């Protein structure tokens, strides 16, 4: 029952977004993390005409992004980090500037720089493997 | 729950039960009835037919073979199975009268057929054998050095000495009026009248000559199965 | 009607439940006593003050429902076949402190208080107990 | 379920234990019961008999395997039968080889051995009989109680099989007079010990028990009907 | 375990109203032996079936109703309305009461008895009418006691609920009371009640 | 909810170390929580025992109830691994409420019970939640029986969620005599029976096997045909016990 | 708001999702709150396409929970803690920071933070001449908090059994000891 | 009791080519009808009966009052009191006047109430709410045994279960055996079981009530059991009838613990049907129909032999049986010399009564494609692959 209930959810939504009486301005926008798992009826156009890819970023977006965040900021090389090649989303770039700034409030100094934020950088995009080599 | 054991033969129940082994055992039920009685004079096999279409040959149903001129054979359960074990049992007789040149004891037949039975759960099965029960009751009636003899098998490979035993579909209600019927003063004649009678009052359609097989022993002549006139002959006093 | 609130002469107010509508708690009228009002009987009262104004015992009669409608069942012992040993220990269980009290008192040994007849439905059970009520003279009861 | 630990002789119960092996010990229980006596010179081995239907032979449960040694069943057909012909190819080696009988440790030795392999390696099923070995030997009469855990005791007598808790306590109360019986009274001792297993409606008839008596001189001769009929007229009555 | 089941919905529609609450004329008594008890001007026994009594014992215990005064005689029957007037009638004795039991606007006239003799005139069930009674109705300590004599004494007094109504002077009101209309088991009566004051 | 559990100690028999220990463990401290609070310590909330399924660890728990003449509740542990999720959601939170406003209570959870696999989890979490969300001076207090100690949730059998342990053994022949003498208290039983040659011949048979044994000797003097409940009942009382059904399978040697 | 994940789990199917946005409108409604979600691993444990029904409603619940979390609607005044014992298998999405910025290895105590627990919680009990964390420390490695307190727990009822009003060095001893061998 | 119903027309079907003795007949039919016409019209136009008692009745029509509430009798007390029902729900302790008819009153029938201080005034023995009397046949369908192609074992049953204790039944109770209360139809979907119950309803002596298993269940808190009650205290009022209940799986799966209240109404209304069952002595005259698909999906207390003994089997149609459907369902069509129909058939496939209905449809349309109505062979042989849509060939040889 409650995976043909989800099912008619979905049918529902698909009859009501393309279906017999057509909608007049009425836009949707539906965000997914794995659209590859989406069903096709709702990955056609007249349904969902665009299907926009959101990558991570890629070398001059994260500059932008570093930009853009740390306009808030306090003065403070991020070219050498935006250089630096780690697949990280805006959402870490996020994260490695407010890191930064919560270690400057540690250390009561209201301006970071290369120590703390670097420091936060390594905390933020930890990746660690502990991996058993034999995998490799 | 059960269900947990009667997966492989290898496993104990809580009760310590073989419950492959009474699956096998339920299985002869689905074959037909064969009776066997034994009697100072000798022993006698009647066996129904289960026809399913008149157009079958009566020789093609076999519910009745000889291992022996001496000994005779009933059988009970799956027939591939039953020739199996029919054939591993005029093997050893014919090994027996090799090495011996002499006719076995019956009960020197069962238990050959006993050892080629219960075989199921033994490593010697690595070139290939029965790896479950046999699916077979077998009765077994002959005259030896001992006079007349009747035996039955188990397909677990458990034999008994019997005055008279029926297995297969009516096994319970046949012995039951034995049990009843038998006198140990039985003659020959009386005993297979006896027989046909428990037959036509177990029998799920009317005797004529194609239902029931018969076969006899006795010290005298070897084993003798009733041919069209000779069953008719039976049949016509009952 | 619902719990009694233990009235004692001085709380003789009871919650009580009319059916879909609501639940309220009321006091009684002058003709009942609370003797006769206890807790799970039909009452019927009145619309405004609901006070409780006559109990309503809901009778008891065979015409109604389904009941024992026997009291000497047509089923004797030679109706009834393929529970020897259970006809035999149903025995043991009614006909023996029944109809032989004295074997159960000189053994000082209670008589069977309860017995329970589990198996698949259609195997008989029901007759069986029917076919012993006809001959441990007494009436039978069936409830479902 | 949490019953999953008892499904092969492979796998160890949480609490630590084989459960297939307790489950073998109780299958033997089904079998009826069998009591087997040792004098000073000669041992014995009394067994209950059972029939099908009296329409045929009792099963024996008394199987001779050497002169000197004779065993007695109890449990599967299948697998005492197959310990059976081990037991008789073995005693014919080892006449071929050394031209003496079989020793009654050696020979249970290897019995508990034999029966190991299926309880530790996977494949053929444990061997859930039980057996009661009446030997003679050096020491002289010797009683074995091989149980299907692959297990031997040395007992002074045993009952094995159905309702064997009678005549084990009985055994018990008449342990004072055992080891200065002679050839009747010990019979009659296991006698009784069988009766004490049997209830009171049934009693110990021709075509009910079957005697298996082996010694120094006398070979292990097993007795039937017509020949266990002067071991029963010294029996007395049934206690009742 | 993988349940997850849905849930439906079946709802029961719930509803009741209080009538216009039912006003039940009953008078209850237990003068000799039963606890008597008639709803009424109709008269009918609503349990104690057939009195073993007569009737007339009770029926002089029978407001809404008063007496015809004519314009030179104070009617205090009259004027102690709205609210009514209460009386203790002592024959046995009776009082009438108003109360607010359950849903209905009691106005009970509960009647009470001792000392019936054995053989007494009023159990055999003998009566032949009720002449014309007068009472004398006066004031002796702020109450309106009349004074009556039984034809077949009556010290009737009668409160006012309004304790401001001023006390008529002591007249002779002459009431004929007889029991119109019945059956033979007195289960279905008809009353007469006519009263007419006098000076 | 039982509030007399009808014993008085003389009904049950062969747990005198466990009798103790569980008032030492419950109706001490009740008794003498001032003396607990004076060596400012918190008194055991919970006491885990365990044994197997035939050593009656509810007749104990009820005897501990008659005996502290306390309420009694009683819980399930295979009641609760069906029925879904509500296992604690709604029952554990209104048990021990229940034996909240019921003063004094002795809550009860018998069975051992595993302590898909996701609703057992909640059921445990509550259970232990609200065992700690209670009144700390412990007016009520709970006994766990388990059928074994082999599934153990280290959060459960931690220091106050279940402190004192008790351990059921393998009843022992005085403990079979006593408790078949005591079963049979109401039997005008003759003194010519044996009662220690039936505990010897009672091997493996623990506590629920003399229910078995002694009330099937009762009925089988009835079935001997109302005779005094001599020997001659109960020798075959032994013989039949639980082993009463005769399989009768062929194949069999 | 203490949460324990495994507690809203819910067979019925669209109530699990219901009560994780009724607790986080509570929270909203009520700042300054405190979400302290226990056992996080029973809700956010990966996203994947298997398709049995129960993980599915628990993915549903995990992205209600995410939705909730760092959605929309952002989040003010509202600051939440979730404590797992199996960190590596909580969803990405739900390990990505915005969500979770901080992850805060609460491992098991060190030698120095072993003898500061029996110390912290020796406090309520009475001490009768001479008591020493460190023998304690090195006779209870791989103990991680609770069961510490157990040795403290125990020891009183130690006290019991010789009938004293104190605690003695055997007693703790003795009480470590079966601390142990119960953790076995 | 009263008496049954579902009066139908003449069955004509006698001619079918059109060829006037169809228009004799049916001009006899038409005359007729236009007597009845007639004749009613003309007893209405002069019928002048009325008054007579009037003030009696117009008195106890004051006393009753108008609007007059029907309740449910639920139960009774002392002959002035008894228990009333309204169709709210809610029950009450009324009086009950005395022109009512003390011998009408029983536990379910309904009662004439008082709109004010409620009070039993009337009986209605035809209450039949408005479904209920739905779910009653009027119209007799206009298929019948003629129309039905095979089956004759499955027209056999159900003649014996339904018709010959509804006809001479002496049979039953000679050999002593008691009529097979209830009967459950069941095979693969477009057997014939709902066609097979056309067909009785049409050569019927019995009130015939149609009902769909779905039509039961309802909304509001009891009204389930109630009108499941209500129809077969219609049974019984109206016997001897028939009940058929097509789609019993709508309410006959397998009994689970409920756990949602509407799952729980579900089961209540089941529960209610079994009793009802259950309530009848199956020497009574009443019988149900149930048909279905799905027949393994029932709950195995329905079908116990001490409810529904017997258990009709519709097995997909074999090749004559096939035949002879093609031959009843092409009698209409104007077929020409050269269609054989033997190949379709022939072929070894899963044909089922809808089936072959439908291909003789889609031949004829194929024929009108082509502007004939002759309909050739061929036209079957596109129509079987038009309506037959969608084991690895050469696996099996
Ligand atoms: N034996 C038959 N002879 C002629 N027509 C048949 C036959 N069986 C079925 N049909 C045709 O099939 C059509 C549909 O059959 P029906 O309504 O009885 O289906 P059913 O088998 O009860 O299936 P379901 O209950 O699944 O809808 C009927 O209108 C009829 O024309
Ligand atoms: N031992 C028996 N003797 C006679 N009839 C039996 C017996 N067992 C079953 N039956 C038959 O089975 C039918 C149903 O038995 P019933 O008692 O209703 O089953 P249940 O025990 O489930 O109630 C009866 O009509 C009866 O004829
Ligand atoms: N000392 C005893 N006194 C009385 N009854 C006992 C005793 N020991 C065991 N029992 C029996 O044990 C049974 C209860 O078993 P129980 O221990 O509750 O099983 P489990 O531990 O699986 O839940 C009862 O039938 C009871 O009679
Ligand atoms: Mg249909």
């Amino acid at each position: 029952g409650a995976d043909r209930e989800v099912q008619r959810i979905l049918l529902e939504l698909l009859n009501q977004m393309d279906g017999f009486d057509q909608n007049v301005n009425v836009k949707v926008i539906m965000a997914t993390n794995r659209a590859d798992t989406l069903d096709p009826a709702l990955l056609r156009p007249g349904r969902l005409d665009r299907k926009i890819e959101f990558p991570l970023p890629d070398r001059r977006q994260k500059r932008l992004i570093f930009s853009t965040i740390t306009s808030k900021m306090n003065l403070s090389d991020l070219e050498d980090y935006v250089a630096r090649p780690d697949k990280i989303s805006g959402a870490d770039i996020n994260s490695i500037c407010q890191e930064s700034g919560m270690l400057a409030v540690r250390e009561n100094r209201y301006i970071v720089l290369a120590k703390d934020f670097e420091k936060a950088y390594k905390t933020v995009i930890k990746k660690d493997e502990q991996e058993h080599e034999f995998y490799k | 729950t059960r269900s947990e054991y009667d997966r492989g033969v290898n496993t104990f129940s809580p009760e310590g039960r073989l419950f492959q082994v009474e699956y096998a055992i339920e299985a002869i039920k689905l074959g037909s009835t064969a009776i066997g009685i034994q009697t100072s004079e000798g022993v006698c096999l009647a066996v129904e037919k289960r026809i399913t279409s008149p157009l079958m040959e009566p020789s093609s149903i076999e519910k009745i073979v000889e291992i022996d001129a001496h000994i005779g054979c009933a059988m009970s359960g799956l027939i591939a199975d039953a020739k199996t074990l029919i054939d591993k049992a005029r093997v050893e007789t014919q090994n027996h009268w090799f090495t011996y040149n002499e006719t076995m004891t019956v009960e020197s037949v069962t238990q050959a057929v006993s050892n080629l039975a219960l075989q199921f759960g033994e490593e010697d099965a690595d070139p290939g054998a029965m790896s479950r029960p046999f699916g077979v009751a077998l009765l077994f009636g002959g005259v030896d050095e001992k006079g007349p003899q009747l035996f039955h098998m188990d397909p677990s490979g458990t034999f008994v000495q019997c005055d008279a035993r029926a297995i297969g579909s009516a096994s319970e209600g046949a012995q039951s009026s034995l049990q009843e019927v038998y006198h140990k003063s039985m003659t020959l004649k009386e005993a297979i009248k006896s027989s046909l009678i428990i037959l036509k009052q177990v029998m799920e359609e009317k005797l004529n000559a194609t239902n029931i097989e018969l076969a006899t022993v006795q010290p005298g002549q070897n084993f003798h199965m009733f041919t069209k006139e000779e069953l008719e002959e039976v049949i016509k006093d009952i | 009607c619902t719990k009694i609130i233990n009235a004692d002469s001085e709380d003789p107010k009871y919650i009580i439940n009319v059916k879909q509508f609501a639940k309220f708690v009321v006091d009684l009228s002058d003709q009942v006593a609370p003797t006769d009002i206890e807790e799970g009987m039909r009452v019927g009262v009145d619309r405004n003050k609901y006070q409780i104004h006559i109990p309503l015992p809901p009778k008891i009669d065979p015409t109604v429902t389904m009941m024992q409608v026997e009291e000497k069942p047509d089923v004797t012992y030679s109706d009834v076949g393929g529970c020897k040993e259970q006809i035999e220990k149903l025995r043991e269980v009614v006909e023996t402190p029944l109809l032989h009290p004295e074997r159960f008192v000189n053994l000082g040994i209670e008589p069977p208080k309860g017995v329970l007849l589990f198996g698949p439905p259609g195997t008989g059970k029901t007759l069986c107990a029917r076919a012993v009520a006809n001959r441990t003279d007494a009436c039978f009861i069936r409830v479902i | 379920f949490r019953n999953q630990y008892d499904n092969d002789v492979t796998v160890w119960s949480p609490q630590g234990r084989i459960h297939q092996i307790e489950y073998a010990m109780e299958a033997v229980k089904q079998g009826s019961a069998t009591v087997g006596l040792k004098s000073k010179t000669h041992a014995v081995l009394v067994a209950l008999k059972r029939a099908q239907s009296e329409l045929a032979a009792h099963q024996k449960k008394i199987l001779h395997v050497d002169n000197h040694i004779g065993i007695s069943i109890a449990g599967l057909t299948a697998d005492a039968r197959l310990l059976c012909n081990f037991m008789r190819q073995e005693c014919l080696d080892s006449r071929f080889v050394f031209d003496r009988p079989l020793p009654v440790s050696r020979l249970v030795s290897l019995i508990g051995s034999k029966t190991q392999i299926p309880t530790q390696r996977y494949g053929r099923r444990p061997y859930g009989v039980g057996l009661l070995i009446a030997g003679y030997d050096d020491m002289g009469p010797h009683i074995f109680q091989t149980c299907p855990s692959a297990n031997y005791f040395d007992c002074r007598a045993m009952s094995i099989g159905a309702r064997s808790q009678s005549a084990r306590t009985y055994l018990e109360r008449h342990m004072s007079e055992f080891m200065e019986c002679n050839l009747n009274e010990l019979v009659k001792h296991g006698l009784r010990a069988l009766r004490e297993t049997l209830p009171a409606e049934q009693d110990l008839t021709t075509k009910n028990v079957s005697i298996g008596i082996v010694g120094k001189d006398l070979e292990f001769t097993i007795y039937d009907d017509d020949d266990v009929s002067p071991f029963l007229e010294g029996l007395e009555e049934r206690p009742q | 375990g993988n349940l997850l089941f849905l849930a439906c919905y079946c709802i029961g529609g719930m509803s009741a109203i209080k009538p216009d609450m039912k006003i039940k004329l009953r008078m209850e008594g237990n003068v000799n032996g039963h606890h008597f008890v008639i709803d009424g001007m109709d008269l009918e026994v609503k349990e104690g079936g057939p009195l073993p009594f007569a009737f007339d014992i009770l029926t002089t215990a029978f407001n809404r109703v008063f007496a015809k005064y004519p314009d030179n005689i104070q009617d205090y029957f009259k004027q102690s309305f709205p609210k009514g007037y209460s009386w203790e009638r002592s024959l046995c004795n009776a009082r009438n009461d108003i109360t607010m039991e359950g849903d209905t606007f009691y106005n009970k006239v509960r009647f009470y008895g001792t000392n019936f003799p054995a053989n007494g005139p009023v159990m055999q069930k003998k009566t032949l009418k009720w002449e014309p009674s007068t009472e004398k109705m006066y004031v002796r300590d702020g109450v309106l006691t009349g004074d009556i004599e039984m034809a077949l004494d009556f010290r009737t007094t009668y409160k006012a609920k309004e304790k401001g109504v001023k006390l008529p002077g002591a007249h002779f009101v002459d009431h004929c009371i007889e029991i119109l209309s019945h059956d033979k088991d007195y289960n279905k009566v008809k009353l007469y009640e006519h009263a007419v004051a006098h000076s | 909810v039982d509030e007399r559990p009808t014993e008085q100690y003389s009904d049950i028999g062969g747990l005198d170390k466990q009798i103790q220990e569980l008032v030492e463990a419950i109706v001490l401290p009740m008794n003498h929580k001032e003396k607990f609070e004076n060596l400012g310590i918190q008194p055991p909330k919970g006491v885990l025992m365990y044994g197997p399924p035939g050593t009656g660890k509810t007749l104990l728990a009820r005897a501990c109830a008659a005996q502290t003449k306390a309420t009694f509740l009683k819980l399930a542990g295979p009641q609760l691994v069906q029925m879904f999720i509500g296992d604690g959601a709604k029952l554990v939170r209104d048990a021990f409420a229940l034996a909240k406003e019921k003063a004094p209570s002795i809550i009860f959870i018998d069975e051992l019970d595993a302590i898909g696999d996701r609703e057992v989890q909640r059921t445990m979490l509550e259970l232990l939640n609200q065992l700690d969300g209670f009144q700390p001076n412990t007016q009520v207090k709970v006994i766990a029986a388990t059928n074994r100690v082999d599934i153990l949730d280290p959060a459960l059998l931690r220091s106050g969620r279940l402190d004192r342990k008790i351990e059921f053994p393998m009843p022992n022949e005085e403990a079979r005599a006593r408790i078949m003498q005591i079963h049979s208290r109401k039997m005008n039983v003759s003194p010519d029976v044996n009662y220690e040659e039936l505990a010897r011949c009672t091997d493996d048979f623990n506590g629920a096997q003399c229910k078995a044994v002694c009330v099937e000797a009762g009925m089988i003097a009835l079935r001997r045909g109302a005779t005094e409940l001599t020997h001659e009942d109960y020798m075959e009382g032994i013989l039949e016990v639980q082993a009463k059904k005769k399989a009768n399978l062929q194949y069999y040697a | 708001l203490k949460v324990v994940s495994s507690s809203i789990v819910d067979k019925y199917i669209g109530e699990s999702a219901r009560l994780i946005r009724e607790m986080f409108n509570y929270a909203r409604d009520h700042q300054p709150c405190i979400i302290f979600m226990d056992e996080i691993d029973a809700i956010g444990g990966r996203r994947f396409s298997e398709g049995t029904s129960a993980d599915r409603e628990i993915q549903r619940t995990l992205m209600e929970l995410l939705n909730q979390m760092d959605g929309f609607d952002t989040l003010h005044r509202v600051k939440m803690i979730m404590a797992t014992n199996r960190p590596d298998t909580l969803d990405p999405a739900l390990l990505r920071p915005g969500r979770l910025d901080r992850k805060i290895h609460i491992d098991l105590p060190n030698e120095q933070a072993r003898l500061d627990i029996l110390k912290i919680h020796a406090g309520p009990i009475t001490k009768h001449g001479e008591i020493d964390y460190e023998a304690i420390v090195k006779l209870s490695d791989g103990f991680n908090g609770a069961d510490l307190r157990n040795v403290c727990t125990e020891a009183g009822m130690f006290a019991i059994r010789a009938d004293h009003d104190f605690v003695v060095q055997e007693d703790f001893m003795k009480a470590v000891r079966k601390v142990a061998d119960s953790k076995k | 009791t009263k008496g049954p119903d579902a009066a139908s027309k003449l069955p004509l079907v006698t001619p079918h080519t059109q060829c006037r003795l169809k228009l004799l007949k049916l001009e006899r039919i038409k005359d007729y009808l236009l007597m009845e016409e007639e004749f009613i019209r003309n007893q209405e136009q002069m019928k002048p009966l009325e008054e007579k008692q009037e003030e009696e009745r117009s008195k106890v029509d004051d006393l009753r009052g108008t609007p007059m509430s029907v309740g449910t009798l639920e139960e009774i007390i002392d002959d002035n009191h008894a228990i009333v029902s309204t169709s709210v729900g809610s029950e009450h302790y009324v009086s009950i006047l005395s022109f009512v008819d003390k011998d009408l009153l029983e536990p379910g029938c309904s009662v004439l109430l008082n709109h004010k201080v409620h009070a039993v005034i009337g009986v209605l023995m035809d209450d039949t709410d408005p479904l209920v009397t739905v779910m009653k046949v009027e119209k007799a369908p206009q298929e019948t045994y003629a129309d039905i192609g095979g089956l004759d074992n499955q027209i056999q049953e159900i003649k014996e279960s339904v018709e010959l204790p509804l006809t001479h039944p002496e049979y039953y109770e000679e050999m002593g055996i008691k009529p097979p209360k209830g009967v459950i139809l069941y095979g693969p979907p477009g057997t014939g079981k709902t066609l097979l119950a056309k067909a009785v309803a049409n050569q019927t002596s019995a009130t015939f009530l149609r009902v769909v298993g779905s039509e039961l269940i309802q909304k509001y808190l009891g009204d389930g059991p109630k009108l499941v009650r209500e129809l077969f205290r219609v049974a019984e009022e109206h016997a001897p009838s028939i009940v058929f209940i097509d789609e019993i799986d709508a309410i006959g799966t397998k009994r689970y613990d409920s756990n949602s209240g509407g799952e729980r109404e579900i089961q209540r209304t089941m529960l209610e049907l079994l009793n009802q069952l259950d309530g009848f002595d199956s020497r009574g005259d009443v019988k149900v129909i149930m048909a279905t698909n799905r027949i393994e999906t029932l709950d195995p207390a329905l079908i116990r032999p001490g409810r529904i003994d017997r258990k009709i089997e519709f097995p997909l149609p074999d090749e004559k049986t096939k035949k002879r459907i093609f031959q009843i369902h092409t009698s209409r069509m104007t077929l020409a010399d050269d269609v054989t129909l033997d190949d379709l058939i022939m072929a070894k496939d899963d044909l089922s009564g809808a089936d072959i209905k439908a291909i003789c449809t889609e031949a004829g349309l194929m024929a009108l494609r082509e502007r004939r109505m002759k309909v050739t062979n061929e036209d079957f042989k596109k129509s079987k692959e038009n309506v037959l849509y969608k084991t690895p060939e050469g696996l099996y040889l």
